[PDB]
């Protein structure tokens, strides 16, 4: 009553089966991968199999591919001897043995909270290498050990992915207010800032309610509202990759010492934005279609990993600048059955 | 000397921009957080001039 995905290789035939694609992230705990194996024998010898879960890392900027260099690190590698020439099956597991027959053999894994979702960097144009991001890979190899050299020939490979969705509990309002003080004396100035919630769904509008109280005889020239975008690289050093996924440049004239409070409409989304290399994106299986980076959340006691997204709204008035920043969370909320993985139509 | 001064100032400007500009800066990891000794040293060549 269910259906899976299924890969093959030419020499040995070796049909690695997966539940599912995708593997959601509670907080707690990662959901298992799960999956079978299908091993005939193409050989008299050789009776190992092993499967290998890589949590890849991989990254580069424009100037570090000038000059030469990318950085790539293996966040998680797990070896499992799949096949017994430990590991107790599961519901889908039986399901697929039951189907498949005998050489059927399981392989179970189970992803340690708190390594980071699989987000990947928006290649540029000119970019057409491995695609930069956190990258989940799982392989077969039909060897002896490790000794023999990774053979093409035997080995299949599959992208996954590590997603995490909205919680229900919407989490405290963002909202933030400040008030500086001119240089003439010490004049106030107040500007105050709301968001509808904490949590919003990708493409959903955003209700910014500004207000502005100005106790100075000076006037408001602009108001820029932007949604900024902060991509925390964790490995290297490498610096917070900042950039601006919306704005309104609305220009509003208010009297001196005077109050003025409404509400400025923002709304993320890529056609806009589909140019700012580097752009954090949640993950792409290959090259498809796919929205921003879903705001990843650390609610566990954590550890800075991986390419950390979130997601702050920056209001800034001009006359210098009074800036304040509404940081919030940008995420899917929970889906019925499953994303499709690519574009919902296909052309 | 006084010349000498006046022809230094230029250099002096310079060391201020750069202070400022390091000062902007001083949190930025890249290069091992090689922003950081960047800051000090123009900290420390701003104190002993």
């Amino acid at each position: 009553g269910t259906r899976v995905f299924k890969k093959a290789s030419p020499n040995g035939k070796l049909t690695v089966y997966l539940g599912k694609r995708d593997f959601v992230d509670h907080i707690d705990l990662v959901d298992p991968v799960d999956g079978v194996v299908l091993v005939d024998p193409e050989y008299l010898k050789e009776r190992r199999v092993y499967v290998t879960l890589t949590v890849a890392f991989r990254y580069g900027r424009e100037d570090l591919d000038v000059l030469g260099l990318t950085f790539r690190k293996d966040l998680f590698v797990a070896n499992v001897q799949s096949f017994p020439p430990k590991k107790p099956l599961t519901r889908l597991q039986e399901r697929l043995i039951k189907k498949l027959g005998e050489h059927a053999y399981p392989f179970t894994f189970e992803i340690p909270p708190n390594l980071p979702s699989s987000v990947t960097l928006q290649p540029g144009p000119e970019d057409t290498g491995k695609a930069l991001g956190v990258d989940y890979e799982v392989k077969a190899f039909v060897a002896e050990n490790l000794e023999e050299k990774i053979h093409k020939r035997n080995s299949v490979r599959l992208v996954i992915e590590k997603v995490q969705y909205a919680p229900e509990r919407p989490g405290p309002q963002p909202t933030a207010e400040t008030t500086r003080q001119f240089l003439m004396s010490d004049k106030p100035l107040h500007l105050e800032a709301s968001l509808d919630k904490e949590i919003y769904y990708h493409g959903e509008p955003i209700s910014v309610n500004v207000h502005v109280t100005n106790n100075t005889n000076k006037t408001v020239k602009k108001i820029k509202i932007s949604v900024r975008q902060y991509a925390d690289i964790v490995l290297f050093n490498t610096a917070q990759y900042k950039v601006p996924v919306a704005m309104e440049e609305a220009d509003d004239t208010v009297a001196p010492s005077s109050t003025f409070s409404k509400v400025y409409t923002l709304t993320p989304f890529l056609a806009n934005n589909r140019e700012k290399r580097g752009l954090a994106l949640d993950g792409k299986l290959k090259h498809e279609d796919t929205n921003l980076a879903s705001s990843t959340l650390l609610r566990e006691g954590r550890e800075i990993l991986g390419i950390i997204v979130s997601y702050k709204v920056k209001v800034k008035l001009v006359v210098s600048d009074v800036a304040v920043e509404l940081p919030f969370t940008l995420m899917h909320p929970k889906p019925k059955e499953e994303p499709p993985h690519r574009e919902v139509p296909e052309n | 000397d006084s010349s000498m001064l006046i022809s230094l100032t230029y250099d002096v400007i310079l060391v201020i921009l750069c202070t400022v500009y390091a000062f902007k800066t001083r949190k930025c990891p890249e290069n091992f957080n090689e922003a950081k000794f960047i800051g000090f040293t123009m900290y420390t060549t701003c104190i002993i001039w």
